[PDB]
């Protein structure tokens, strides 16, 4: 679970940065394939409550930095 | 010999792949034989290479478990002394001095052999040679040379990658293409002998020598000093031999040969005007050829007797000796004159094909030659030349001409380093080239190479390079890398092909290894008719342009992993098939038998002597020979030799060759028209044999496979399909089909290569090869064909992609809704490192990525997630201090 | 112009820019005057001038009696083909100087040049197009794109910047002068 | 291939008579310049007296003593007789037949290595 935490956090940050820069080569060939499985995994982990307080803080900062500052 | 300084046992999930041995180049070409490029294949994975890993001998992807004192996987500080001998068929090894108990023998002697080590990753190795190239810790065996002694003349010995040109370089990869294999003159005779001996005795007199049959340095007596008229008979014969050789070569040089003072201790030599006469450079070159012939016969005589430099041919001979021989042999010529008597195609991945917009890329030409650059649709075929078909639009600067379904002149020629950029405006349907930053003038007044073309599928950057050609691809990921972009692309608004692209473009190229592919209906000279009371597969080819075709059935028959009346028919393990040759097909070009999955040898002619065979003789701890296992990728017999005397003209029904495989004993037997053939083979345990026939098309109907069965032997389908195993009736399920060997395949270069920290210096203690970067990849294995393909390569393979996506869907469905037993069962097939690599990897097909994510969320993180989500609605609060707080 | 064209691109000399401008003016006069084209065609037909000889730079090149198209030389027997609009020296000089002219203006200025050329295509007079450029000068800088980023980077890296982008009147005049020329070139191509 | 077989060189006290027979068998061409090469244990190799066709014996610094070397070209057979023996004469003697006539080679390198080095025998002196 801890390795999965670190992996999903790093790929989610890289994915949001890549989506921000709007590359023409999303992972899997489509932005849907880039995001949908990753956000599904993150959502399942959040439901299971694996993430601790710091992980939730980073998640909120990456999804919306201004509101959750 | 070579020491490993520190070997990580479990740096990755698997053990370190460390093998050392010798690999033989295929076809006597610089391309070596062994692990295929861009794969997890080391040495000893085919018949071309032979390896040893400390505990096992490796050849053809099968280990032998060699025994030795303190047998173990190679750990730190191991001498590993490998002794190669090629005059004899033996390659031996000694771990820490103690020889291994078994060598390889009868390996194919042809080809050039070199040492080679597959060191996986996370390892440190250091070789040993002689002299400054290393220190020989252990003494070489008697009659053996040093490792560095075989250095090519005028070359500095260095170590590099065996076959792959990978250098971990971005946008600067030298995508080098194919390489190269790498009575009237009797008076003239007498007078020439006279002149030669007087020229020599001038030098003899300058020292102070006299004449006399005895030859002692103290007495200064030189028997050759006396003139040829009075020359002693033995010395006369000695001089006359070289005189005869000189004049014989003079007349054999292509020019007819006929008739048209100083201090003298002895007599006075009187030479002609050797230096005064002027000889043309063509005459100089012809005399040089004569000197080369003289040194060649010298070397031919010498090689019978010690690895001297003169043993090298004249082409690589040292220039000092070459020039000395040239002038020495040209002196006599001057006396005579005075008297007056598989092109490789690289391209970007088809997923990056663009259907609209403005695009540009650069192609480098390090060496000018057979270079073509341009844009081609995904339907382009590797075998066809770039631009020679309507599917490709190419340009060759060296010949200065465009290519699309034809050849037409375009622009000027280029030189080394002349970058060529490719303007393409798909909206305007315009496409042309800029050579060294300037637009070509085409033929009369145009600038565009091609126009008015249907968009169809998106065009892809592509470049074809010929023999001894080096070029580089610059798609334009970074504008600073682009040099002449600001001259043309910036002004006309053409954007770089990969400026917006986040990651480097995967490159797909024409692969050298030819694989067996299923026969297509539209293929020329390939028509397989499936009829049906026994099923038959006949090949009635019509075009017959190609000479020899290799045909293989789709699925193999495997032998027993441990080698040992309808009732005995059901108990038996022998399986029978047959091949019937139609009339008009000459039997001598037909070979019927079995092959493994390792047969990738292609040639215009096939011989059983050219079959790659090596037999490892594994012995005992006492050195006694017990086992001699022979490997081969091809087991057939020749139908011409199997043809009984007179059957080529007397047999109206043709020749039938029946093959029987006994898997319990691993025995292959052949029968010719009811007559048992003396040729039989024995195979290894766990070997998969594919029915296969090689034939040269001489008639419209060549031959046919028959799946019938003989008495007390089960049909072939019984061993092929597990579902039909006890039924002796012959059936032909749709899965079984013939496959012909073809070169029409593409190969993908990995984006990340295994970086090696090789010393690249002539340091002491030997050259050091170290690699501490753990790199892994997932390999999808096709059980039917016994082959492996990287899971990333399925992007271009639509059928395998869809089937694997549906297989992952089936896994998810069968483990869905918290079926814990099925989840535990699937945990073996779908491993945790596999799931982690699949989710982390950026390069991945979308369908496979989604399937692996869903499979992960189903086998794990599913039951708890669902239970917690379902419970979420309820609220039960304990009465505790944290609750009060 | 072919002699110092690479230099003139590397550094857009004031003389380079001015020469491109007045060559463009000569071409505009030639295009607007129908008698100009007719008289040039008649003159070229009368004198049998080989314009492509001047178009192709005289470099070291020999055939050694290989691939002699004497049949083709006999095939061309058209007085109308003797003078061609592509072979005209005025438009050829414009093609040679065109990258320099594009270097004169910024990529956003080039966007406004394209819009103004579209205005010329849409039956608009020179002063009307100039007013349109003045009104739409806001698009420069506002129109941003990843490729435009490196275009601006290279444009600044180019040393000479004799053009004044801070002057809206000068920018509009440059845009107009490039745009009408490109519109006439579109008419002739 | 011309192979030279040398037999003899037994061990006895000084002053005894030693007989050595060297026979050359091989191609019929290039038969000339039979020589003996002496090499002591871990010492420099020296050239013993060399006889050629026509009874031409080439001497050196090692011919000191009582030598009698005679060759016959009919069967390429050489008889060597040692009468006076010295303790320093203990060495291995190799019989060679090189086409280099009498020990000179005007051509140079293309024949200086044109040697047929046959087998030899160890001569020991007490």
């Amino acid at each position: 679970l801890d390795i999965l935490k670190a992996k999903t956090i790093q790929m989610l940050t890289e994915a949001v940065k890549e989506g921000s820069l709007h590359a023409r080569d999303p992972v899997g060939g489509t932005t849907e394939f880039l995001f949908v499985p990753l956000i599904k995994l993150f959502y399942t982990l959040l439901i299971m409550g694996i993430f601790h307080n710091e992980d939730l803080k980073h998640i909120l900062q990456l999804i919306e930095p201004s509101v959750f500052k | 010999e070579l020491m490993v300084d520190h070997t990580e046992p479990f740096v990755t999930a698997e053990a370190t792949h460390l093998r050392v041995g010798w690999a033989s180049t295929e076809g006597y070409s610089p391309y070596p034989g062994g692990g295929e490029e861009w794969g997890g294949n080391g040495v000893g994975d085919d018949l071309f290479s032979y390896g040893f890993d400390g505990l096992h001998l490796w050849s053809g992807c099968i280990a032998r478990t060699v025994s030795s004192p303190n047998q173990h996987l190679l750990r730190t500080d191991d001498v590993i002394s490998c002794c190669l001998d090629l005059s004899a068929p033996s390659i031996s090894f000694r771990i820490n001095g103690q020889p291994v108990q078994g060598m390889f023998e009868n390996f194919n002697i042809d080809g050039l052999f070199f040492p080679v080590v597959s060191f996986s990753a996370g390892i440190k190795v250091r070789f040993l040679l002689g002299g400054r190239h290393g220190e020989f810790k252990f003494l070489p065996p008697p009659g053996y040379a040093a490792c560095y002694e075989a250095v090519l003349p005028k070359e500095k010995l260095k170590v590099e990658h065996s076959r792959e040109y990978k250098q971990e370089r971005t946008y600067t990869r030298d995508l080098l293409g194919p390489t190269v294999s790498l009575p009237h003159l009797e008076r003239i005779r007498e007078r020439l002998a006279e002149n030669i001996h007087e020229l020599w005795v001038m030098n003899k007199i300058e020292l102070g020598w006299q004449y006399g049959p005895v030859r002692d340095d103290n007495k200064r007596q030189h028997p050759c000093l006396v003139e040829f008229c009075k020359l002693p008979e033995q010395e006369r014969n000695y001089n006359l031999q070289m005189s005869l050789e000189t004049l014989k070569t003079l007349l054999a040089l292509g020019c007819h040969v006929g008739i048209a003072y100083q201090l003298t201790s002895g007599y006075k030599p009187a030479p002609m005007d050797l230096s005064f006469i002027k000889l043309t450079p063509s005459q100089e070159a012809m005399v040089d050829k004569l000197a080369e012939n003289a040194h060649n016969v010298w070397a031919r005589d010498r090689i019978r007797q010690r690895r001297n430099p003169r043993l090298v041919p004249y082409t690589l001979l040292d220039d000092r000796t070459k020039k000395s021989n040239k002038d020495s042999l040209r002196e006599a010529v001057r006396t005579l004159l005075g008297y007056g008597y598989r092109f490789r195609i690289f391209r970007a991945e088809k997923t990056y094909a663009v259907k609209a917009g403005r695009w540009y890329f650069e192609f480098e030409a390090v060496t000018a030659g057979d270079m073509r650059v341009g844009w081609s649709r995904p339907g382009c075929q590797p075998d066809l030349e770039l631009g020679s078909d309507d599917r490709a639009f190419a340009f060759d600067g060296f010949k200065a001409q465009r290519w699309h379904q034809g050849n037409e002149h375009y622009g000027r020629s280029w030189q080394a380093g002349d970058v060529v950029g490719c303007m393409v405006d798909m909206n305007e349907h315009t496409m042309m080239f800029t050579l060294n930053g300037e637009i070509l003038l085409d033929d009369s007044g145009s600038e565009l190479a091609f126009k008015d073309f249907d968009v169809g599928d998106g065009f892809i950057p592509v470049c074809s390079l010929g023999v001894a050609q080096v070029g580089r691809m610059n798609f334009g990921k970074d504008v600073s890398t682009l040099k002449y972009f600001t001259i043309c692309g910036l002004q006309e608004g053409y954007e770089p092909f990969a400026v917006n692209t986040n990651r480097d473009i995967t490159m797909w190229l024409s692969k050298r290894l030819p694989q067996f592919l299923q026969v297509p209906s539209n293929h020329e000279h390939i028509e397989v008719t499936r009829i049906d009371k026994v099923t038959q597969k006949s090949f009635g080819s019509q075009n017959n342009n190609t000479d020899i075709m290799f045909y293989r059935l789709s699925m193999p028959i495997e032998c027993a992993e441990v080698f040992s009346d309808y009732e005995y028919l059901m108990q038996t393990s022998t399986y029978y098939y047959s091949v019937r040759i139609f009339p008009g097909q000459e039997p001598a070009n037909v070979w019927v038998g079995w092959i493994t999955s390792d047969f990738h040898q292609y040639d215009t002619g096939f011989d059983l002597d050219r079959v790659r065979t090596v037999t490892v003789t594994l012995g005992d701890e006492k050195g006694k020979v017990h086992e001699s296992i022979k490997r081969s990728n091809c087991y057939m017999v020749c139908a011409g030799e199997s043809m009984s005397p007179g059957q080529g003209r007397n047999n109206s029904n043709g020749l039938e060759i029946g093959c029987v495989v006994d898997a319990a004993s691993g025995l292959l037997t052949f029968i010719a028209n009811g007559k048992e053939l003396s040729t039989y083979y024995q195979v290894e345990p766990s070997t998969k044999l594919f029915p296969a026939v090689f034939a040269q098309a001489t008639s419209p109907n060549v031959f046919q496979f028959e799946l019938g069965r003989i008495k007390n032997v089960m049909p072939l389908s019984a061993g092929l399909f597990k579902s039909e195993h006890k039924n002796p009736v012959p059936q032909c399920p749709p899965r079984l089909h013939v496959q012909f060997l073809s070169h029409v395949l593409w190969s993908r270069m990995p984006n990340q290569f295994l970086k090696v920290d090789v010393s690249r210096i002539s340091e002491r203690q030997g050259w050091l090869v170290q690699c501490l970067d753990p790199l892994q990849f997932m390999s999808l294995h096709i059980p039917e064909e016994n082959r492996s393909v990287d899971i990333l390569e399925l992007t271009e393979q639509e059928e395998l992609l869809q089937f694997h996506y549906h297989t992952l869907r089936l896994y998810s469905a069968v483990c869905a809704l918290g079926n814990h037993r099925v989840a535990h069962a699937l945990c073996s097939h779908v491993d945790e490192p596999q799931l982690l690599y699949a989710i982390e990897n950026k390069y991945m097909p979308g369908l496979l990525r989604a399937g692996y994510y869903d499979l992960l969320i189903d086998i794990h993180l599913s039951s708890y997630a669902t239970a917690r989500l379902m419970m979420n609605n309820e609220f039960i609060v304990p009465m505790t201090e944290e609750t009060k707080s | 112009v072919d002699y110092n064209r690479a230099k003139w691109l590397k550094e857009p000399n004031p003389e380079a820019e001015e020469l491109f401008r007045m060559v463009a003016e000569v071409f505009i006069y030639w295009s607007k005057s129908h008698n100009f084209k007719r008289e040039e065609q008649n003159f070229v037909v009368q004198n049998e001038i080989n314009n492509m000889s001047f178009l192709i730079t005289d470099t070291k090149s020999k055939m050694s009696k290989a691939a002699i198209s004497d049949q083709e030389r006999k095939k061309m027997k058209r007085k109308g083909d003797r003078y061609s609009m592509q072979t005209s020296l005025i438009v050829a000089a414009l093609k040679r100087l065109l990258p320099i002219g594009l270097n004169i203006c910024a990529p956003g200025d080039q966007e406004l040049i394209a819009l103004a050329k579209n205005r010329f295509s849409l039956k608009d007079t020179e002063e009307e197009v100039r007013d349109i450029i003045r009104s739409n000068i806001h698009l420069q800088g506002k129109l941003e794109d990843p490729a435009i980023r490196w275009q601006m980077a290279l444009y600044k890296d180019l040393p000479n910047r004799t053009e004044d982008p801070s002057d809206p009147e000068r920018t509009v005049e440059r845009v107009l002068g490039i745009a009408n020329v490109l519109f006439h070139l579109e008419q002739k191509s | 291939q011309v192979q030279l077989q040398e037999s003899g060189g037994g061990l006895m006290q000084a002053g005894g008579s030693l007989r050595l027979s060297c026979t050359a068998s091989g191609s019929i061409f290039s038969i000339n310049s039979m020589g003996w090469y002496r090499q002591a244990p871990g010492k420099q190799r020296e050239l013993v007296a060399t006889i050629t066709s026509g009874n031409s014996i080439n001497y050196a610094d090692s011919v000191k003593g009582r030598f009698t070397i005679s060759r016959d070209n009919a069967k390429n057979t050489v008889y060597l007789q040692m009468n006076s023996l010295k303790p320093e004469d203990t060495a291995v003697y190799y019989c060679n037949a090189d086409r280099v006539p009498n020990g000179y080679n005007p051509w140079g390198t293309p024949n200086d290595e044109y040697d047929y080095w046959g087998q030899g025998t160890q001569v020991t002196v007490s």
